[PDB]
């Protein structure tokens, strides 16, 4: 059929993206760059998707094929079409080749697109079974080329379980694999390893242990911009529900700011709506910009409405956004932080009186905060100063909040801290840039 | 802060030139 | 140009849709003549389903008659010219098909026959003609998606060829579109660029051009520019000889007379309001004009007490007091109240300052695309 | 004309006065200098915020008790602007280099 | 120095930003002169560097 | 690199609009002249 000879087509086609993704991890294995193998897995997401169940049939039909129990385990999970007319053997090893093992790195590559497949087919426990068995053939594997495939194997492992409505048979056997990494000196494995058991324990409230973990842990500075993003998430959510709101949000931000260009829709919709309760909770009014565009629009419409209570200060109209959306709040896993919210309002109206005001009397910051008498105003205006909100001093003799005066930034010393840090961020990233140089071998 | 900044972009570029030469070498060999 | 879309006829249309207006007389009654005269029966049936008013069924179907028997006569035309007549007779015939189309009110017939006539149409400048005909529809009817593709479409066929004067009518749509999409900037610009030259009164007459141009030039324009081009200019202040309003609210601002520009500014509020333009840009208009007039007021002070610009302004103590608070919250005004002594201290940036604020931003942003693009590249 | 032309010779002549009379003050009071050019405090006043609203002679009033400052302008420092275009064609040359290395 | 090394950026940035392909092997070749992309370019930037540099560490 | 970890979940407005514009109060000119009338006695 027209269908199916193009479905043909493109497996072929599929099969050809392999066999060169194979022939990078062989070259990389023998130039001992993991610059081949981090491309291997650059491509593996495209391939994720657009695979069929001829597709891995010929893959493993061509590719191993030695008899060996990797064909006798997948196999019998994913069907087997007829007699193709189109039998082109799918063999870059071809005599010598095909008798020697497969590459260690190649196998891994190849279970994990079978493991792949079958989390697309919705073959939970298939997939839990070959991701053990590829687990345990590449955990005893001790190969630095075989890190990488390592790493992405743990986390379309952990994936698959997270599938499985469980992620807590997952805890421990993750912990120790971090702990192996962390041992070899790997870098993407436990950075993955780390962002997986971090997921783990946000999902299952375990907020004490997560932050124990994260305290500990040292995320290696030579990761991925996506797994550090990830992480920033998780270690915003974990400092964001411990009252570190600065570091929740600045930490937000960086996240935010790293994320892949327009890739992850989810990650940034999640990112910003935490970004705007931490923010809300910190006194800021968050930037309209991000609730006016086109993907995160629709799902930050109940923040949008937050944020419009927060700052005209109706604690009514706080209650009444609750009531519509605090189930959506609850499932999102921020209601605590709203309610915080809800109990903090008082914080923003505080922090748009110091911004605005200078030298403003007691009794007025009362009557415009809607404040029942001026000496809850002045206990409110004390913790704001501790808060990191207002950088006043109240004058009990007198009664009136006196703001700090501004001085020339630039005649003292910060300026030169910033031009330091920036300074030194452009001599990290030249010599970063000429330390690797990719020179060839002549 | 300038000049460092100036600095980090020209490394930048000689390095996204050595890799895509690099690059183009080993394709062109294949 | 042809005058039709009338958008005398949409100002009117969206007048009676303001919920104050929805029920005035006059307003009704110029609608209505201008529906007959012209014979919109589809805008007719549109206008009465959306504002529930009683159709009346002798009038209805009188003008749908008169619009069938139109329609069959340009139809016999058309198939005439097909059959008899070279090219040039059937494009001009169903120009004057999609001319009638857009008479009625009928807004998808006559872009498709509008589309069809330009895919059959060789002429540049009966596609550029087709093109304002099309746009002339988008305002009346503000569709963004078919005025912003046909403003491409008219700029490629002027850069392609064109005269001077399709140039001009175009700079004026672009402005006029510009001001109903809340870009101010570009449409004080185009409407400075074509007040000397104005020659589209298919959209608006002079006057009207004259006091939109105005507002939007000191709702953009900054001092010195308000005072080269409009202040100064020939065209602006001839035209404003007759608008003793909107004179008045434009010198109030440069000749430093707050209280009468507040009042001029209130008006010019009441009247974008009615304006089908304006409208949905007019809380914004007064507002920033609003920051505006502060800032002007706040740039020759240092520490001015409260109760001096109250005065100045012709308004109490506490509004100011409140209108700047909420001005400072948001990071317009440069000024501090100090509400015990009532004083307003400006905290503008020295120089200095604000070149190291825009160093550290712009140097920050530049480091952040640095650092992606190492992480991009270094693998 | 003439209503014109010498409302305008007035305006211009109110300037050179009341520029004259601030060269050797540096923190005149209003009524002072008003007094020095005989003209009312709020004349005086207004034209002096226009004066400065319109990058004439420099300096800042200060209504709270009332005084006409004036201080020497800074240059501008032309190295921060030069930094800042630099800056600018370095982050477009950024995004060249973005438009590069797509190529791997 | 800030000046010249700013002209010197838009000329680098017209250098770049062209990246004419027409085989750019070729182009760097033809069109060697000691000229904006580094020679007039990271020179000045050394100069500005070093002078800055002592100047601020003999202050100190 | 889809994060297919985190689910992926009238006002067509092309003019961006700040925080004030959602404020709600009374028209400029009602406030105009009711501080007017309030400071003419």
């Amino acid at each position: 059929a027209a269908a199916e000879h193009s479905q043909r087509e493109l497996d072929t086609v599929t099969l050809e993206d392999i066999k060169e993704h194979v022939k990078q991890l062989e070259k990389a294995v023998s130039g001992k760059e993991p610059r081949f193998v981090l491309r291997a897995l650059r491509m593996l997401p495209s391939t994720s998707r657009r695979l069929n169940h001829y597709v891995l049939y010929k893959a493993v039909q061509g590719f191993f094929t030695s008899n060996n129990a990797t064909r006798d385990f997948l196999l019998p999970f994913l069907e087997e079409p007829m007699d193709t007319e189109a039998d082109l053997q799918f063999r870059p090893r071809t005599g010598k080749a095909a008798s020697t093992p497969l590459l260690p790195e190649v196998e891994a590559y190849l279970q994990l697109l079978v493991v792949i497949f079958m989390m697309n087919s919705k073959r939970y426990k298939e997939a839990q079974k070959i991701s053990d068995d590829l687990m345990q053939k590449i955990s005893t594997q001790n190969r630095r080329a075989l890190d990488l495939v390592a790493a992405k194997c743990y986390y379309y492992h952990a994936r698959v379980y997270e599938f499985l409505d469980k992620l807590d048979v997952v805890r421990s056997f993750l912990h120790a694999r971090l702990r192996t990494a962390t041992l070899r000196h790997d870098a993407d494995g436990q950075a993955t390893l780390l962002n997986l058991l971090l997921r783990n324990y946000l999902h299952y409230s375990l907020y004490d242990q997560a932050e124990k973990l994260v305290s500990k842990s040292v995320f290696p500075e030579q990761a991925n911009n996506n797994e550090w993003a990830r992480y920033l998430y998780y270690t915003g959510r974990i400092k964001a529900i411990q009252l570190e709101y600065s570091e929740a949000r600045r930490t937000m931000t960086n996240a935010l700011r790293k994320a892949p260009q327009h890739t992850a829709v989810g990650f940034k919709q999640t990112v910003h709506k935490l970004l705007i309760v931490v923010e809300l909770l910190l006194g800021e009014i968050p930037d309209r910009l991000q609730f006016r565009q086109p993907s995160l629009k629709r799902s930050l419409m109940p923040y949008f409405l937050l944020t419009q209570a927060v700052r005209t200060g109706n604690l009514a109209k706080f209650n009444q956004v609750l009531d519509q959306f605090g189930e959506k709040f609850q499932a999102d896993g921020t209601y605590t932080l709203i309610i915080r919210l809800r109990h903090n309002v008082i914080k923003t109206g505080v922090r748009m009186i110091s911004l605005s005001y200078s030298r403003i009397s007691l009794a007025d910051i009362a009557q415009k905060l809607q404040l029942d008498s001026p000496e809850d105003a002045e206990f409110i205006v004390a913790k704001a100063i501790r808060d990191g909100v207002i950088e006043a001093s109240i004058n009990h003799e007198k009664g009136y909040v006196q703001s700090k005066e501004m001085i020339d930034i630039y005649s003292t010393r910060e300026p030169q801290l910033a031009f330091h840090q920036r300074i030194s961020f452009c001599l990290d990233i030249h010599n970063m840039s000429v330390k690797a140089m990719r020179f060839p071998p002549k | 802060y300038l000049a460092s900044l100036i600095r980090s972009v020209v490394a930048l570029h000689n390095l996204i030139n050595n890799k895509i030469a690099n690059r183009d070498a080993e394709k062109k060999e294949g | 140009l042809p005058k039709n879309p009338d958008l005398r006829i949409a100002q009117l249309r969206f007048l009676l849709s303001l919920p104050e207006h929805r029920g005035d007389a006059a307003v009704r009654d110029e609608l209505m003549a201008a529906v007959r005269d012209n014979n919109m029966a589809p805008y007719y049936e549109a206008l009465c389903k959306s504002l529930d008013w009683q159709i009346d069924v002798d009038l209805l179907n009188k003008m749908k008659k008169a619009n069938e028997d139109e329609l069959k006569r340009l139809d016999e035309e058309l198939e005439d010219a097909e059959k008899n007549l070279g090219e040039s007779e059937i494009r001009d015939a169903m120009m004057a098909k999609a001319e009638y189309l857009c008479r009625i009110g009928d807004k998808e017939g006559a872009l498709t026959a509008f589309r069809k006539t330009y895919d059959k149409t060789v002429a540049l400048g009966h596609r550029l003609d087709i093109v304002f005909y099309l746009l002339r529809i988008g305002l009346f009817y503000m569709d963004n998606d078919l005025i912003t593709r046909n403003t491409e479409k008219a700029k490629s066929l002027i850069e392609e060829g064109g005269d001077w004067d399709r140039r001009n009518r175009l700079k004026v749509y672009q402005g006029l579109y510009c001001v109903a999409i809340r870009d101010f900037k570009q449409a004080a610009e185009l409407f400075l660029d074509t007040v000397s030259t104005f020659t589209s009164y298919e959209l608006m007459d002079y006057k009207t051009f004259v006091t939109y141009t105005v507002y939007v030039s000191m709702i953009a324009l900054e001092r010195p520019d308000l005072r080269e081009k409009v202040i100064k200019g020939a065209e602006i202040l001839e035209v404003l000889h007759s608008l003793p309003a909107v004179r008045q609210y434009l010198f109030s601002l440069y000749e430093c007379r707050y209280s009468v520009f507040f009042q001029s500014l209130a008006v010019v509020e009441q009247e974008m309001k009615k304006d089908w333009l304006f409208a949905p840009h007019y809380r914004y208009y007064v507002r920033e004009m609003r920051i505006h007039a502060y800032s002007q007021l706040l740039e020759s002070y240092r520490s001015l007490t409260l109760g001096y610009m109250a005065e100045a302004f012709g308004v109490g103590v506490e509004f100011i007091d409140q209108e700047l608070s909420r001005f400072i919250a948001a990071g317009r005004l440069h000024c501090k109240i100090d509400k015990v002594n009532e004083i307003v201290e400006t905290n503008r940036p020295d120089s200095k300052n604000w070149q190291y604020q825009e160093t550290i931003k712009k140097g920050d942003l530049l480091l952040n695309r640095v650092q992606k693009l190492s992480r991009v590249i270094n693998m | 004309i003439i209503s014109t032309h010498l409302a305008k010779l007035y305006d211009n002549l109110l300037e050179q006065n009341l520029i004259r009379v601030i060269e050797p003050f540096s923190r005149v009071q209003i009524e002072h200098i008003s007094s020095l050019i005989k003209l009312s405090k709020a004349d005086v006043e207004r034209k002096l915020s226009q004066m400065i609203l319109d990058k004439k002679f420099h300096g800042i009033l200060d209504q709270g008790e009332g005084v006409l400052i004036i201080f020497d302008e800074p240059p501008v420092d032309k190295t921060y602007e030069a930094a800042l275009e630099t800056i600018q064609n370095m982050s477009k040359v950024v995004d060249s280099l973005y438009n590069k290395a797509k190529k791997l | 120095v800030v000046k010249e090394m700013l002209e010197l950026a838009k000329n680098y940035n017209k250098a770049v930003e062209e990246e004419d392909k027409m085989t750019p092997e070729q182009l760097a070749i033809k069109n060697v002169g000691k000229q904006d992309p580094k020679r007039h370019l990271e020179e000045h930037v050394d100069v500005l560097m070093t002078s800055n540099i002592v100047q601020c560490l003999a202050a100190m | 690199d889809e994060f297919e970890e985190f689910p992926a979940e009238e006002d067509a407005h092309v003019w961006e609009d700040n925080w004030d514009d959602d404020n709600v109060e009374d028209d400029f000119s009602n406030q105009l002249r009711a501080e007017l009338e309030k400071h003419g006695y």
